C-alpha cells in the first residue's frame, strides 16, 4: 500500500525530528 | 465498487500542506532547523519506529504495578518536542468521544504532551474499578510568562498518585503513595519551586466515570484554588475539603 508507505515514512520522519528536538531541548 | 477516499477518516498520512507547515516551523524554532529538515526529509537512513503495545494485565496484577506499566506505555510514545500539535482535543467533548480519541492515539502512536496523556491515562485505567481518576491543573508563573500544566490525579485504596506527561521527571508520574491530596499537590508545588516557578492556581477535577460510553463531560474545574490568596493552611484545608467532597460524591 502506497498510503501505508507514506504513513510509515511520515511517522519515521516525525520521530527522527522529535529525536533531534529532544537533544536540543534536553541540553538546555 | 467505490475506491476509498474517506475524507472523514483521521490519522496519518497527512496532506502535503500540513506536512510542510511542520517543517517550516522547524526551521524557525531550531538554530540549524533548515539543515535538520534537509537531513531528515528524504533520507533513506531513518530508523524504523515500532508501534508501542498497550499493556495487558493478568487479573491478579496489583493496581500499582498496572499504573507503572500504563505510565511506561504513555512514556514510550515520547514527549512531543517537534513544534506541532498532533491531536485536536476538545475538553468539553463527551467522555465517550474523548475515549475514541484516546483509542486513535494508541493506533497512530505519535508523540504527545500533557493533555493527551491525561486522556490516555483515563482510557487505560477505566478497567481498574478500585482506582479513582481526576484531573489536576496547575497554573504557574516564571520569568515574565504564565504556564499551564495538567496531570491525571489518581487514588488507589486511600493513596494518591498521578499519571502524566511533562518535560520534567518530577512533574508527571507519582506512585500512589501519598496519604492525602494536599501532600500530592504540595509535592508538585515543591518540584515547581525547584525550577523557580511560582504556583498561582490549582484546578481540581471531579472523579471521571469508568464507563467508556458515558456521555458526561469531564469536570475539569470542580475546585479552583488561588494558592497565593489562600496562603498555606487555608490551602491545605481547601485541598482536603475537595478530597472529602470527592469521596462523598
Amino acid at each position: 500500500s502506497a498510503q501505508q508507505e507514506l504513513k510509515q515514512r511520515q511517522r519515521a520522519e516525525i520521530y527522527a525530528l522529535n529525536r533531534v528536538m529532544t537533544e536540543l531541548e534536553q541540553q538546555q | 465498487g467505490g475506491v476509498p477516499f474517506f475524507v472523514n477518516r483521521g490519522g496519518l498520512p497527512v496532506d502535503e500542506a500540513t506536512w510542510e507547515r511542520m517543517w517550516k516551523h522547524v526551521a524557525k524554532i531550531h538554530p540549524d532547523g533548515e539543515k535538520v529538515a534537509q537531513r531528515i526529509r528524504g533520507a533513506t537512513d531513518l530508523p524504523k519506529i515500532p508501534i508501542p503495545s498497550v499493556p495487558t494485565f493478568q487479573p491478579s496484577t496489583p493496581v500499582p504495578e498496572r499504573l507503572e506499566a500504563v505510565q511506561r506505555y504513555i512514556r514510550e510514545l515520547q514527549y512531543n518536542h517537534t513544534g506541532t500539535q498532533f491531536f485536536e482535543i476538545k475538553k468539553s467533548r463527551p467522555l465517550t468521544g474523548l475515549m475514541d480519541l484516546a483509542k486513535e492515539m494508541t493506533k497512530e502512536a505519535l508523540p504527545i504532551k500533557c493533555l493527551e496523556a491525561v486522556i490516555l491515562g483515563i482510557y487505560l485505567t477505566n478497567s481498574m474499578p478500585t482506582l479513582e481518576r481526576f484531573p489536576i491543573s496547575f497554573k504557574t508563573y516564571f520569568s515574565g510568562n504564565y504556564f499551564r500544566h495538567i496531570v491525571l490525579g489518581v487514588n488507589f485504596a486511600g493513596r494518591y498518585g498521578a499519571l502524566g506527561m511533562s518535560r520534567r521527571e518530577d512533574l508527571m508520574y507519582k506512585p500512589p503513595a501519598f496519604r492525602t491530596l494536599s501532600e500530592l499537590v504540595l509535592d508538585f508545588e515543591a518540584a515547581y519551586g525547584r525550577c523557580w516557578h511560582v504556583l498561582k492556581k490549582v484546578k481540581l477535577g471531579q472523579s471521571v466515570s469508568h464507563d467508556p460510553h458515558s456521555v458526561e463531560q469531564i469536570e475539569w474545574k470542580h475546585s479552583v484554588l488561588d494558592v497565593e490568596r489562600l496562603g498555606r493552611d487555608d490551602f491545605r484545608k481547601e485541598l482536603e475539603r475537595h478530597a472529602r467532597d470527592m469521596r462523598l460524591k
